[PDB]
């Protein structure tokens, strides 16, 4: 909701562009940033058979929850620990998420804010 | 607001003005209608309860109607002529030019 | 507006009719005049048998000597294979992956 | 195929030879006989097809033409003697006559190697057919019938025997297999042009080609049970057998010349099927049903694809058996009642309840229920087209809607609703009409489980 | 199942919840107006409570014609096959 | 069946009107052809052109599917007439009142649904980020060439 | 039958129908609580959703302005 | 066709079925209904017949706007659930002379009794024809109606399709 | 694999099976519906097993 | 053969057949049929439950259960 | 219409990318529409071919 009525009813020179995002490089503001660091191999994924969409930044705990599945079988009850694990895995992706559209938001609003200081120049 | 009938929707009959204004002759008229209706009624019963009777009873309205129903030329040929050869020319043009696609076409 | 005395007269006469006719739908007690938990399990262990068993034996005779004796015929999808499976063919185990970060 | 001419020639003195109460029953099991052994004709190559001597052949084209042919009088004979009994004797044996004649003009016809063989067998079935329509219709316009049939054909197929004298003189041979080595292409010119609908009328009239169709409803209206059969299953795709013959030696002036037909058959078909949606007549929608399905062998014959043939060959025997069914079934009607208006005898299901199964797989397999042969045939030519432009398939669709809209309609009409009250003569099935049904319908519905064997030289 | 006693009971037994109608001058010969003095209007709501009891409808036709209890007893008997 | 019992031409005097009437079974006031054009319905009758479905369902018609008498002229178009197919009854509401309100609710959901498009709903996020430069190997991608690098980064 | 049709009246029942109703809406009942109380975060929510405002400039790496 | 008396009539039942489908709950429709009955009862004793046929026609345009689009219909009544649903199951019965003897067989005392109806519809045909000869005009019948049967051993003319027509629940 | 494939093959057959009787082999009219009510339970028995399979491993084929 | 119960017991007294014919009589007019409708307010059909009724049907023995069932779970997990 | 109604949503879920989950509302929504019919079913059936819910009502207990 609320970012939305800023953009469409509001200034949206300031707010991010869902499609176009991030459009400020990835260090300007960030000294020495670390790489996301994948655990699961491209190897691993392939033979897991993992969907393709699956095959993110958590599939590791995904792998770890599908053999705990098959496993256990019949009682599909259990692995509930293991799911528990990729679905916070998850979570934490999509906060990051949310990380990079505030950071590019503000990102955005200092650069009006800085035009308005050469306009006043 | 007052019924607008269509040909799809017809005038209600308890809404038809002249439903409620029927004199002598309007009268009169129906009582012919009714007898005309009564005498072909009567024509019909005596055969249907005929108990001699095996068969169809043929009806002369029925033949007459299928004998009078027994008894937009070249525009759309002209319409779907320019349609169907307008598409072959460019898809003919786009073949000779490479600029058709049919890497997996060969079934036709 | 009820009924005349002769609209009367002809309703009675051709109900008396009707319900006499009616009454002769009846049938007779000779008619009709015909020409001359054991036993749920046997039921349906009977069931079972013609229409299990025969089946199966004729479909797995059919698909273990004739369709699966034709390439490509039955194609799974191979088996998925975890870190740290041991494949039965050859003995061979697969690594377990590298070490998580805690979370 | 003299292991076919023969014992069809015997059947004559067969029938003129039986005790008077036999002629029936021994016309009837010896054409059965001959039916059989037309089974032998499956002896096809994938390469060369199976040429017998110097006058007959028979690849994949004709010899399900040939099979239908000889399936269908047995059971021409089998669905006239009825309507027949009143007849004299001779009369009777003057009818079965003239369709065992119908046979024999129809085997060589559809195997003859050379193209005026074909010519001359293929006007000779005329005779019989006319004979049949006029002499033993019912009504007093089965005489305009018999004219406007009659000459009907002989406007275009004047045209088509001085084509082919004219194609003999230029190429030295009609034979049709010297014709796959020495054909040359057709150059634009007036005179190709006039070459190209001399060696095309007479089969667009005899399909028939929308826009020349209006003598085939008349043609049906007036023909006795036998007549329709005959005319719908096998005399309609001779047209089809010709067309299918004669193109090989008309590309690539084909290219341009199929367009107005095409347009004339893509819309014919849409027009033909909405019409049976208003007919009164049951055997006139049914005749209107016939011009719609052929309309679509047209377009697969025009095209000229690998899948417009296999569609075209599929098509022709799927709609032979459907549609001489459907007269079978609608004379069925006819002999309780003495009448083809559709809506005078409703709810017949209540009173003949397998009758109503027949009907119900008649339709459907005229509006092409898969895995029916039907469908396989109209499904080919409607891919085949889709290549051709893919504006098709609209008109495609549409068509199969209608199709359904206007099959259904007749079952229905006929078979559902409340009885006709007065109707009181609606007598028990007979079991020669019962098998007369079955002996269409099986055959069509077992040719699901191996269709390769209807689907032509394309195959 | 329906009986010609059955439905008599039933024709009867609507009547005389009727306020308008002396449950004591009430039998099955009774007309409507002459007999009850009844008006048509009220002879349209007896029908009316008539198809509510047995559930379909008398068309309006036959139904100005039914001017006493054995009349509608009959209609209904005859329309349900009644003959017992 | 005679002759003078089927449909003829179009009646051209008032002697030929009162025959074609007597014929079709209809009082001569009653009777009516259809305009003289080559329409091709000769003195067949003009008939009211309204449905089967508007007869009195009451009525003891001979034919009570078709609510039909025998004997009485059909409408030429009765076969699409029939219960199964066109209705002309009153309808409660008005024809052109039922055609805007309609045409009117599916020509605003159509504007609406454009709008829609045009200013999509979605959550305040970024990208999903996928490892191995967004999967390049697993969606098909050339093994022999070498993809541009995608990079993501710890925020 | 079994069950004799009445007359104006508030019908038959047998014993079986009744219990049997209230076995399976008492049934249903103890599901949804049972469920209720091991998964409520199924209606409620399963995780906390984090109020952007409050990050700070430092962490999403937003320079001084004056720079 | 249908005379101000039957008019107003039709009208009064017509409208109070549509206001109870409005209404729906019966103590509601009970109220309404007496009111929509008083409307009718203030109009009772109108003798100026050109005004009587003022208020059918504005009564009539008033159930028209106020009709409901999806009034309560009986099931088996014209346009209702059940209407024509057991049609399919009634069979006429000429349909048993048809039947084979062995059919026959298996019902003799159905069968019997059978063929003493079809004796009565033989021997009375002859006089219901007469009689019908007797009571109608030069000109024809004028009306539909037909009349009872006046001696004994009479019986009403044509009345088999009347007496032996199917059950409405023949199955 | 052939357990799999047998059996989902056999919850297709046995479906087809009270039509076939119609051709009159073996037909009780008195309780088709039983028949027919009896075949649908035990088709739903026999496809319990490759889903089954499916749950545990993911087999398909 | 079937016994109808008696006619007299259907009374409007104590139904809103009662506040109907009170509303009536406000207006000069009266409710003849008011008898005819009067069973269905009576007997077994006298009070029925509301819709906030019929949705808790069951609760009070899938509470029970559902009481009995933690305690359960309860007890045995501090085992 | 709730079926309509209901397929509209699956429709709607195919028109997100949600595949598995329109699946997932055919296999759920298969138990309880099947249910209610039945149940209307038992209510048309003894009230003798009833189905206008106008004159329904009281069938609580
Ligand atoms: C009269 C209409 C005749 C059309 C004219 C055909 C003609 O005369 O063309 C002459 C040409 C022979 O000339 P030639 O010297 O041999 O070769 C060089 C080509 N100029 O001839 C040819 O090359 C081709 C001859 C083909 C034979 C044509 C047969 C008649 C064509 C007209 C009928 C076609 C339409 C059919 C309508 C059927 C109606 C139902
Ligand atoms: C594309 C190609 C389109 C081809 C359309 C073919 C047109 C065929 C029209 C029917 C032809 C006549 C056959 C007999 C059908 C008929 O007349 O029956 C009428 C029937 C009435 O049914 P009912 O309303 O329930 O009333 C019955 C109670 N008296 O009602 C019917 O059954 C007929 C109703 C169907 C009318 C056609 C309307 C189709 C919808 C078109 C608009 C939708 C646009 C396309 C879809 C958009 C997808 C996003
Ligand atoms: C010398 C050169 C000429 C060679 C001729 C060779 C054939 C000679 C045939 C002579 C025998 C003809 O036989 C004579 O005609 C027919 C059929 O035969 C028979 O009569 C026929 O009546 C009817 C048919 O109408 C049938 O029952 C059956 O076909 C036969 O009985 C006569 O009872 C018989 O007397
Ligand atoms: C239902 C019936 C459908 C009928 C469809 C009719 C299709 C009409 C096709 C028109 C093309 C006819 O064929 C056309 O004939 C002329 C003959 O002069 C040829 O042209 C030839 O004559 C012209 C003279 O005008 C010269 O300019 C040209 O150099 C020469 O080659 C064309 O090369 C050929 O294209
Ligand atoms: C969440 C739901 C989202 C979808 C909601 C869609 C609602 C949109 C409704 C648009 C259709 C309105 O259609 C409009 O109605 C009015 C009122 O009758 C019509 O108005 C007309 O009819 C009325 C009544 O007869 C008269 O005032 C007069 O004849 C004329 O004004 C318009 O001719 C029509 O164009
Ligand atoms: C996996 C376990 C899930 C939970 C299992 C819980 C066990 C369920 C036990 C249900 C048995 C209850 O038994 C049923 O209770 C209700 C209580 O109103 C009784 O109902 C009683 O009160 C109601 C009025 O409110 C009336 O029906 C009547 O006065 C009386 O019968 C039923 O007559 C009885 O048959
Ligand atoms: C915030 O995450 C947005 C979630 C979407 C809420 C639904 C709003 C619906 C408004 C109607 C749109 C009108 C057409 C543009």
């Amino acid at each position: 909701g609320a970012h939305l009525a800023r953009r469409y009813l509001g200034d949206a020179s300031v707010e991010p562009d869902p499609l176009r995002m991030p459009t400020f490089p990835p260090d300007y503001g960030f000294p020495e940033r670390k790489e996301r660091e994948m655990v699961a191999t491209q190897q691993e994924m392939n033979d897991a058979q993992l969907v393709l969409q699956q095959r993110d930044y958590c599939a590791h705990y995904l792998i770890r929850f599908l053999k705990c599945k098959r496993d256990s079988f019949p009682n599909f009850l259990a692995c509930k620990h293991e799911r528990h694990d990729w679905d916070y895995c998850e979570h934490l992706d999509y906060v990051k998420r949310m990380k990079e559209f505030e950071r590019e938001r503000r990102l955005l609003q200092r650069k009006k804010r800085r035009e308005q200081r050469e306009a006043d120049m | 607001p007052k019924y607008e009938a269509s040909r799809l929707s017809s005038l209600p009959t308890t809404l038809d003005p002249a439903e409620y204004d029927i004199s002598s002759e309007t009268r009169k008229a129906q009582a012919e209608r009714l007898a005309i209706r009564s005498r072909l009624k009567r024509e019909y019963q005596l055969q249907y309860y005929d108990p001699s009777r095996r068969g169809v009873i043929e009806d002369p309205a029925l033949v007459r109607w299928t004998y009078a129903r027994s008894a937009f030329g070249i525009g759309p040929l002209v319409f779907w002529y320019y349609v169907f050869k307008t598409d072959r020319d460019r898809k003919e043009k786009l073949i000779q030019e490479g600029k058709l696609d049919r890497t997996f076409n060969i079934s036709y | 507006s009820g009924y005349t005395p002769e609209e009367k007269l002809r309703l009675q006469q051709l109900r008396e009719l009707r319900r006499r006719w009616l009454k002769d739908q009846e049938l007779s007690p000779r008619e009709p005049v015909l020409p001359p938990v054991i036993y749920k399990t046997y039921r349906h262990s009977i069931f079972a048998f013609t229409h299990v068993l025969i089946p199966v034996w004729i479909i797995h005779y059919y698909l273990k000597y004739h369709v699966t004796t034709k390439p490509y015929t039955i194609v799974e999808k191979k088996p998925r294979i975890f870190p740290g499976d041991t494949i039965l063919e050859t003995g061979e185990v697969i690594p377990p992956m590298k070490e998580f970060p805690d979370q | 195929m003299l292991k076919y001419i023969i014992p069809t020639i015997m059947l004559m003195p067969l029938t003129w030879l039986s005790k008077n109460n036999m002629i029936w029953v021994n016309s009837t099991a010896h054409s059965l006989l001959i039916s059989f052994t037309s089974l032998l004709l499956m002896n096809q190559f994938g390469d060369n097809s199976l040429n017998f001597s110097l006058l007959f052949f028979s690849d994949s084209l004709s010899t399900p033409l040939l099979i239908l042919t000889m399936w269908l009088l047995p059971l021409m004979l089998m669905a006239s003697q009825h309507h027949l009994s009143k007849e004299n004797l001779t009369r009777k044996k003057l009818f079965i006559t003239m369709l065992i004649s119908l046979q024999l003009f129809l085997i060589m016809t559809f195997t003859a190697m050379e193209l005026i063989l074909f010519y001359i067998l293929f006007e000779a079935t005329l005779v019989p057919t006319l004979i049949i329509i006029t002499r033993w219709g019912n009504q007093t316009e089965r005489l305009n019938a018999g004219l406007y049939f009659l000459f009907y054909t002989l406007a275009g197929s004047l045209p088509l025997l001085v084509a082919l004298i004219y194609i003999q003189n230029t190429v030295g041979s009609l034979n049709f297999l010297m014709l796959q080595y020495w054909v040359q292409p057709v150059h634009n010119s007036w005179s190709n042009v006039f070459m190209w609908l001399a060696c095309m009328m007479a089969f667009m009239v005899k399909m028939p080609l929308y826009g020349l169709h209006l003598w085939l409803p008349k043609a049906h209206v007036e023909a006795p049970i036998a007549g329709s059969m005959v005319l719908a299953a096998v005399l309609l795709k001779l047209g089809g057998y010709g067309m299918l013959r004669i193109t090989l030696i008309l590309n690539p002036m084909t290219d341009f010349m199929a367009y107005p037909f095409i347009m004339l058959s893509l819309w014919g078909m849409i027009m033909t099927s909405s019409i049976c949606l208003r007919q009164t007549d049951l055997k006139s929608l049914i005749a209107y049903s016939s011009v719609s399905h052929m309309a679509l062998v047209i377009v697969a014959i025009l095209i000229q694809t690998p899948w417009s043939y296999m569609g075209a060959t599929a098509l022709m025997i799927a709609h032979g058996l459907t549609s001489s069914m459907l007269f079978c079934l609608a004379n069925s009607n006819y002999e309780r009642i003495h009448s083809r208006t559709m809506i005078l005898a409703r709810g017949l299901q209540t009173l003949l309840p397998l009758m109503a199964t027949w009907w119900l797989l008649a339709s459907l397999t005229n509006l092409a229920l898969p895995p029916t042969i039907n469908l396989i045939g109209e499904l080919f030519v409607v891919m085949s087209t889709f290549s051709w432009s893919n504006i098709t398939i609209i008109l495609m669709g549409v068509n199969m809607v209608i199709t359904a809209l206007y099959s259904l309609y007749m079952l229905i009409m006929t078979q559902r609703g409340k009885y006709t009250y007065h109707i009181n003569n609606i007598s028990p099935s007979f079991t020669r009409e019962n098998a007369l049904m079955s002996l269409h319908i099986l055959p069509l519905l077992l040719l699901t489980l191996n269709p390769k064997i209807i689907l032509g030289p394309l195959y | 199942p329906l009986t010609l006693e059955g439905i008599k009971d039933r024709v009867l037994y609507v009547l005389k919840l009727y306020d308008k109608i002396d449950p004591e001058k009430l039998s099955v010969n009774s007309h409507f107006m002459k007999d009850l003095g009844l008006d048509s209007l009220d002879q349209v709501e007896i029908i009316m409570a008539m198809e509510d009891e047995f559930g379909f409808e008398i068309p309006d036709i036959d139904a100005e014609k039914l001017m006493c209890p054995q009349e509608i007893v009959d209609y209904i008997a005859d329309k349900k096959d009644v003959y017992e | 069946i005679t002759k003078d019992m089927l449909p003829g031409p179009y009646p051209k005097t008032p002697e030929e009107r009162a025959a074609a009437a007597k014929k079709y079974n209809m009082r001569v006031e009653d009777y009516e052809p259809y305009p003289d054009d080559g329409t091709g319905y000769g003195d067949y009758p003009k008939l009211p052109d309204r449905s089967q479905q508007e007869r009195d369902p009451w009525y003891d018609w001979d034919h009570p599917d078709l609510r039909l008498n025998w004997g009485e002229p059909m409408h030429w178009d009765l076969d699409m007439y029939i219960r199964n197919r066109v209705d002309t009854s009153p309808t409660p509401v008005n024809w052109n009142l039922m055609c805007k309100h309609l045409f009117g609710f599916v020509a605003f959901m159509l504007f609406m649904f454009w709008v829609g498009e045009t200013y999509p709903a979605y959550q305040p996020v970024g990208p999903k980020q996928y490892p191995y430069n967004n999967l390049y190997l697993e969606r098909g991608g050339d093994p022999n060439k070498e993809p541009e690098p995608v990079v993501h980064y710890e925020i | 039958a079994h069950i004799e049709p009445r007359y104006r009246q508030f019908p038959q029942l047998t014993r079986s129908q009744v219990i049997q109703a209230e076995f399976f809406s008492a049934t249903m009942w103890f599901w949804i609580l049972w469920r209720f109380w091991h998964d409520s975060d199924a209606v409620l929510g399963h995780f906390p959703y984090p109020d952007p405002s409050q990050w700070t400039d430092e962490e999403l790496g937003i320079p001084p302005d004056d720079e | 066709y249908l005379t101000h008396q039957q008019k107003v009539l039709r009208l009064y039942k017509r409208a109070l079925r549509h206001l109870e489908s409005w209404c729906i709950h019966r103590d509601k429709y009970r109220y309404f209904a007496c009111l929509l009955r008083a409307r009718f009862d203030e109009h009772k004793n109108e003798k100026d017949m050109v005004k009587a046929t003022q208020l059918l026609r504005e009564a009539e345009e008033e159930f028209w706007h106020g009709q409901h689009p999806q009034p309560y219909i009986f099931p088996e009544s014209p346009g209702g659930t059940s209407y024509e649903r057991y049609e399919c199951y009634k069979v006429p019965e000429w349909c048993l002379d048809d039947w084979h003897p062995s059919e026959k067989a298996m019902y003799p005392d159905y069968f019997a009794k059978r063929e003493q109806w079809k004796k009565l519809r033989r021997e009375s045909w002859e006089r219901e024809v007469k009689q019908l000869q007797e009571e109608t005009p030069v000109g024809g019948p004028r009306t539909e109606a037909l009349p009872p049967a006046r001696k004994q051993g009479d019986l009403p003319p044509l009345w088999w399709h009347i007496v032996t027509r199917p059950r409405e629940r023949p199955m | 694999m052939n357990m799999f494939s047998s059996l989902s093959l056999v919850t297709l057959l046995l479906l087809t099976m009270p039509i076939m009787m119609m051709s009159f082999n073996t037909y009780k009219p008195s309780n088709y519906p039983l028949y027919v009510k009896t075949a649908i339970s035990y088709a739903f028995i026999t496809s319990m097993i490759p889903t089954m399979m499916f749950i545990h491993s993911g087999q398909e084929l | 053969k079937m016994e109808l119960p008696d006619y007299k017991q259907w009374k409007i007294e104590g139904t809103p057949l009662e506040t109907v014919q009170e509303k009536l009589a406000a207006r000069g007019l009266r409710d003849p049929w008011g008898r005819n409708e009067a069973w269905r307010y009576m007997g077994g059909f006298a009070n029925n439950v509301s819709f906030v009724g019929a949705l808790l049907k069951g609760f009070k023995w899938g509470f029970a259960a559902f009481v009995v069932a933690i305690g359960a779970e309860y007890y045995l997990e501090s085992q | 219409f709730s079926t309509s109604s209901q397929l509209g949503l699956m429709m709607v879920t195919i028109g997100i990318n949600q595949p598995y989950l329109a699946f997932l509302h055919i296999c759920t929504h298969a138990f309880f529409k099947a249910m209610l019919f039945m149940c209307s079913g038992s209510i048309i059936h003894s009230l003798n071919d009833e189905q206008d819910i106008r004159k329904m009502g009281g069938l609580f207990k």
